[PDB]
RNA sequence: AAUUUCUACUAAGUGUAGAUCGGUC
């Protein structure tokens, strides 16, 4: 039970982490569906954990495309973000919004939502 | 009095209506105690393997009938086909004894061998049954006991497959035409050139391995074309000619890889053999599957590559073969390839054109637009611009086939550009643990990569010829139609993966339930009474389909008022009703003994204060009292059973209070809130009857005429029509002009926006800013197959609000439409609104036109579902949209987007720059050029008959000047350009003397060259009717340098911020506002003809008529 | 983002605005 207990440790840390990130993503979608659609920010969507204070600016996956339609799970009801229209079907469960269009973005945008309303 | 009291109730059409039908009591727990799913999923299945089996028993009567058929007049075919012909009605003997071989075919297709027993219930309950061995599927056959609906379908489908029609489908249009003329093309290789092929190889001991049958050289006779037509005579002949495994470890090839092992001089320019084609007969279901397709086709080592390979080895052999003899295929191709080589496109028409001016053009041109026509489709008479006659167009330092491979190199070495970053996909232990469907970077790739090789497949598939024709090369044309036949199969592939990938996450699934009787419904509570075991109950705002089972129908006929409640006015007089009881069929129904399926919809709810649908307005009217016989049932009602696709895992909902956004920004409010559950997508979790309930409407008519005629002579008595000009523009995607019959505007406007009307509050929401914002997705998304059809599909949303806002414009106004059209042969590919979805529109109006509602007016008077208008006919083909259909008055458009909306002036000066010698006889044909202090401009009086194609002026001398400002668009870069401060700037630059009148002899005296290229710039800028900005949307004006009669310049800003404008806005106003004054001068045609004249007035407009319309009568 | 199916909405509170004949590639 040594290192068993380790990696639950381990899952403890990512416990925490992906708490935060619920957390935030819980406040988050507080602020984004209190904006009208049209100063919403273009935010980078992810189906992984993907911890805003952590954030990694070097794959190519970064995209810059604005978000909408944040609704439940109703097995366990979330807050989802199309990241495109209605009709495309791009569903995921972590964002993190960044400054503006694509290419070589800005860095964080950490709590200045209040800022873009 | 109105137009529209004779054109109501002419004709018939049928309709289909759907509705929602759903089950009442215990009639789900009856079902599944009667056992009725296991036989209809068993049988459906069982239906897929009859399908299949009877693909599989046509192919083996195929192979029963081509079998043994001989021929007669073989060889004279052949012979008269060779004798390079002598057409002095020739050919029609040659095609007529042709079709005396197809009437010989088909003679033995209709004439003998059963031809009976084919599309009957005995080939499928008694030949079938004594077929297919392993007798398990004679029990699967034996469940269809006349059931013969799909079954006369797919009858249908094989009675259009064998016809009189000789299409690609048909089998002897295949033999005859292909294995035909490919054979005697087969026996003009053979006889000409084989003596060098080989003369010990194949009569020894291909024939030894091979067949030991009749000879090689004897298969070029009448006995081998009475054999190859079987399956086992193409096996042979293609199993000499491409070689076949002969049951051993050989792997043999064929003739043509040892016209290439014959090693002759290293080149083998030798003729090769066609393949001859089979017979007619011969995943998309999981991401592994379709994946697997592309590591089976499209990785580095196929055949498909190698192909390529051999495309890029056949263009190395065509810089070692000639440059005659190689056709190519007219179209708008030859433009592009104008545009890879030459500098502009019709350029090389011009070149033909030259040829052209060499034979019909004399001194004193008489070129009139009558001239350009018959010369337009002589240039679609000719179709065979062969290399050599390329090569004559080709002026001095243009080398056409070493341009044409740097620029063809180029290409393919884009696509290996697309290749190179394709390699490290797929290397190793590709198995790609996300979604197909989910991933962006892959579907890129592929995208890329098959829009790279699909656009070389348009450009190597614009490189054929007209075929059949004269010599032609011969080591090219082989490996160039089969690479090209690889290149269909990987388009295939395209058409496989487009298919798979754009896959909604909701499937539909419908399916017609029987219950077991094969005689379901097919009339209304017809005579039988009891065959059909099912009727119409009503209750109020709920209908109530009454399904018998047969066990109790026989004696369910105990039909009692009882006086009390409960009314089920069952349905009769096949159209009146019989009252019945309760509690009698509660008993039925709560024992086991009736069936009754709601009908219902969204519009029979209590909760609803809106206005219904245009179905259940059909049905409503259905069953009034005053149905004097306008709306009839028909036959063939149809109730589909619909199972589940979204499971109970991902269903995603709008909570219970919980204010949430809301997209548009138009919305006065800003949240929303609800205290229920809105779910997505609710209605495809469940599962749902749906029924087809099939009317007829005007199935008596009353009058039946000429539509077209009775318009032509209704109008000519007529003294004020309307006419709708809805054209494709560059901002401003659609638009709408409607003009009175004298010329004022009477009412322009956009369809940025869509107004909504509901409940008196009116909500508008604008398309531009929001498929504005769809480009954006198309212009970032990595991905754009979804992408592309949110925009058709949300273009057919848009063009169906069209179509709402034309039936109120002709519901309101009663105009006749005269709108854009299809078939003119124009082509801008300026415009954000594509050919396909406006087809797609104009298709809408076909089938919307036939019988157009109102929803919000009387159903006593006309306008109604009983008494709607009749305005245009059926739908016949795409080509049927000619000139005229209805109302729909279709006008070709020729110069309407870039020409003056006040004067009529249109783009006549060719300001390209093309030498000194022209730019000297330029100013030279100037009459009077002259300057004046007190305008501070630069006066241009003219004389159009000193320049090229200015004939069709009616004056042929003007007076012309410069007004305002332009916008020179690149030196983009915006490089806003004034009049009078470049002339001053050239003048005052280069110091010659301007304070002077008459001056058109000064400025030929300078010899530099800048000085005539800047002048043909000016002329460029101040001939440029487009003044637009391609930036921001500030100022789209459009501004003219030519002013009218009445002195002053047209300057749109002036005409654009008014609240009565006489004149065109814009040039999308300007386009469709002069396609109205076509047809203002076509309905002046119909004041000018006679009245039976009016059977065959031309509409097709020209443009020498249109400029003299268009200069005198501007008021 | 709720429909007889499709599209843009929430649009006065399990809907609202339009359009749709046909089984067949
Ligand atoms: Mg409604
Ligand atoms: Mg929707």
């Amino acid at each position: 039970h040594n290192d068993e207990m380790y990696l639950v440790v381990q899952a403890l840390i990512r416990a925490c982490i992906i708490k935060e990130i619920d957390l935030y993503t819980e406040q988050l979608y507080n602020i984004i569906k209190s904006l009208p659609y049209d100063k919403r920010p273009n935010v980078v969507y992810s189906d992984q954990p993907l911890d805003p204070n952590n954030l990694d600016l070097s794959e190519p996956e970064l995209w810059a495309e604005q978000v909408g339609e944040c609704m439940r799970y109703a097995h366990n009801d979330q807050p989802c973000f199309y990241i495109g229209s209605t009709k495309r079907e791009l569903r995921v469960n972590y964002i993190v919004p960044v400054i503006g269009v694509r290419d070589e973005i800005e860095r964080v945008m950490t709590l200045e939502e209040v800022r873009n309303l | 009095m109105s137009k529209l009291e004779k054109f109501t109730n002419c004709y018939s059409l049928s309709k289909t209506l759907r509705f929602k039908a759903i089950p009442v009591g215990k009639t789900q727990e009856n079902i599944d105690n009667k056992r009725l799913l296991v036989e209809d999923e068993k049988r459906a299945e069982d239906y897929k393997g009859v399908k299949k089996l009877l693909d599989r028993y046509y192919l083996s009567f195929i192979n029963d009938v081509l079998h043994s058929i001989k021929l007669k007049n073989l060889n004279n075919y052949i012979s008269l086909f060779r004798k390079k012909t002598r057409t002095e009605k020739e050919n029609k003997e040659l095609e007529n004894l042709e079709i005396n071989l197809r009437k010989e075919i088909a003679k033995a297709f209709k004439g003998n061998e059963g031809y009976k027993s084919l599309f009957k219930k005995d080939i499928i309950e008694t030949i079938l049954p004594e077929f297919l061995d392993d007798k398990d599927e004679i029990a699967l056959v034996n469940s269809f006991n006349g059931f013969t609906t799909a079954f006369t379908g797919f009858f249908d489908n094989r009675e259009n497959m064998f016809s009189e029609e000789a299409k690609s489908t048909s089998i002897a249009f295949r033999c005859i035409n292909e294995n035909l003329t490919r054979y005697i093309s087969n026996m003009d290789i053979f006889e000409k050139v084989d003596a060098i092929f080989d003369k010990h190889e194949v009569q020894e001991i291909k024939e030894k391995i091979l067949n030991s049958d009749y000879d090689v050289e004897d298969f070029f006779e009448g006995e081998f074309f009475n054999f190859v037509l079987t399956q086992e005579g193409i096996d042979v002949y293609n199993a000499i000619i491409g070689g076949f495994v002969t049951e051993s470890g050989e792997k043999i090839k064929g003739l043509n890889e040892y016209i290439n092992l014959y090693n002759q001089k290293t080149k083998q320019k030798l003729p090769k053999f066609k393949p001859l084609y089979k017979q007619v007969l011969s995943g998309y279901t999981s991401d592994e599957e379709v994946l697997e397709v592309f590591r089976n086709t499209l990785n580095k080592n196929s055949e498909i590559f190698s192909s390529i390979k051999k495309l890029e080895k056949l263009f190395k052999n065509f810089d070692e073969y000639s440059s005659a003899g190689i056709f190519v295929k007219n179209g708008p191709a030859i433009s592009t390839i104008s545009k890879d080589i030459f500098g502009e496109w019709n350029v090389i028409r011009d070149k033909w054109n030259a040829e052209y001016d060499d034979i019909h053009l004399k001194k004193k041109a008489v070129v009139t637009e009558k001239y350009e026509d018959d010369r337009r489709k002589s240039f679609k008479k000719i179709g065979s611009f062969s290399l050599e006659q390329l090569q004559e167009y080709a002026d001095a330092d243009l080398s056409v086939v070493e341009k044409l491979k740097e620029i063809i190199i180029q290409k393919v070495d884009e696509i290996y550009k697309v290749y190179g970053s394709s390699e490290k996909l797929f290397d190793a232990d590709f198995v790609l643990e996300k979604s197909l469907k989910k991933n962006d970077a892959v579907v890129a790739i592929m995208k890329d990569l098959l829009d790279s090789v699909k656009s070389f497949e348009n450009y190597i598939k614009a490189f054929f010829g007209e075929g059949k024709e004269t010599n032609r090369d011969e080591s090219f044309y082989g490996d160039f139609v089969l690479a090209y036949d690889i290149l269909l199969k990987v388009d295939h592939i395209y058409d496989a993966i487009r298919n798979y990938v754009t896959q909604k996450p909701y499937s539909k699934d419908k399916f017609k339930l029987y219950f077991q009787n094969p005689q379901f419904m097919g009339g209304w509570d017809k005579d039988k009474e009891t065959d059909y075991r099912a009727t119409i109950l009503r209750y109020g705002s709920k209908y109530y389909l009454a399904i018998m089972d047969k066990k109790y129908a026989k004696c369910l006929q105990k039909i009692d008022k009882d006086d009390v409640n409960g009314n089920y006015e069952k349905i009769n007089y096949k159209v009146s009703f019989e009252s019945a009881s309760k509690k009698e069929v509660d008993k039925l129904v709560e024992e086991g003994k009736l069936y009754m399926f709601q009908i219902y919809n969204k519009d029979f709810s209590d909760k609803s204060h809106g206005t219904p649908n245009l179905h259940t307005m059909y049905f409503k009217l259905l069953f009034d009292e005053n149905n004097h016989g306008q709306i009839r049932l028909s036959g063939g009602a149809e109730l589909f059973m619909r199972r589940a696709s979204l499971k109970k895992e991902e269903l995603v909902v709008h909570p219970a209070n919980s204010p949430i956004a809301n997209k548009n920004p138009d919305n006065p409010k800003k949240t929303t809130t609800l205290s229920y559950d809105v779910y997505k997508d609710k209605r495809f979790s469940e599962d749902q009857y749906e029924l087809h309930i099939p009317i007829a409407i005007n199935k008596c008519p009353k009058n039946i005429f000429k539509i077209n005629t009775e318009v032509r002579v209704l109008l000519k008595h007529d003294d004020n029509p309307y006419v709708i000009g809805i054209d494709r523009g560059e901002r401003n995607l659609l638009y709408i002009v409607v003009v009175d019959g004298k010329g004022n505007i009477v009412e322009q406007y956009s369809l940025n926006e869509i107004i909504n009307n509901f409940n008196g509050i009116r909500i508008k929401t604008d398309y531009h800013s929001l498929l504005d914002k769809k480009e954006k997705e198309r212009f970032e998304a990595r991905q754009n197959w979804t992408s592309i059809e949110n925009i058709k599909e949300l273009k057919a949303g848009y063009i169906s609000q069209v179509v709402h806002k034309i039936c109120e414009l002709v519901e309101k106004y009663d105009a006749v439409i005269a709108l854009e059209d299809l078939n003119s042969g124009f082509k801008n590919s300026r415009v954000k609104v594509e050919k396909q979805v406006y087809q797609k529109f104009e298709k809408m109006l076909i089938d919307k036109l036939n019988y157009m509602v109102d929803k919000k007016s009387n159903p006593c008077a006309t306008g109604g579902a009983l008494k709607g208008y009749q305005i245009t006919n059926k739908f016949e083909s795409f080509k049927s949209m000619s000139t005229q259909n209805g109302f729909i008055f279709y006008i070709p458009a020729w110069l309407t987007s870039k020409i003056d909306p006040s004067t009529g002036f249109v783009n006549l000066l060719k300001t390209k720059y093309t030498s000194i010698a022209d730019s000297k006889k330029f100013i030279s044909s100037f009459d009077r050029i002259m300057y004046v202090p007190e305008e501070d401009l630069f006066e241009f009086a003219l004389d159009y008959k000193n320049f090229s194609r200015t004939d069709a002026d009616y004056i042929k001398k003007w007076k012309l000047y410069s007004y305002g400002n332009r916008i020179r668009i690149f030196r983009f870069d915006w490089e806003e350009v004034c009049l009078t401060s470049a002339y001053k700037e050239l003048f005052n630059k280069y110091g010659i003397n301007y304070q002077q009148g008459d001056i058109r002899a000064l400025l030929c005296e300078q010899s530099d060259k800048a000085f005539y290229s800047s002048f043909m710039a000016l002329m460029s800028l101040m001939l440029q009717m487009r003044n637009s900005i391609t930036g921001r949307t500030d100022v789209d004006f459009l501004i003219s340098p030519v002013k009218n009669s009445d002195g002053i310049f047209y300057d749109s800003r002036n005409y654009e911020a008014q609240e009565n404008a006489i004149l065109p806005k814009n040039a999308d106003a300007n386009g469709a506002y002069n396609i109205a004054r076509k047809v203002l001068w076509a309905i002046g045609q119909f004041k000018k003809a006679e009245d039976e004249k009016l059977d065959k007035v031309k509409i097709a407009i020209s443009n020498k008529e249109w400029l003299e319309y268009a200069q005198t009568s501007v008021k």
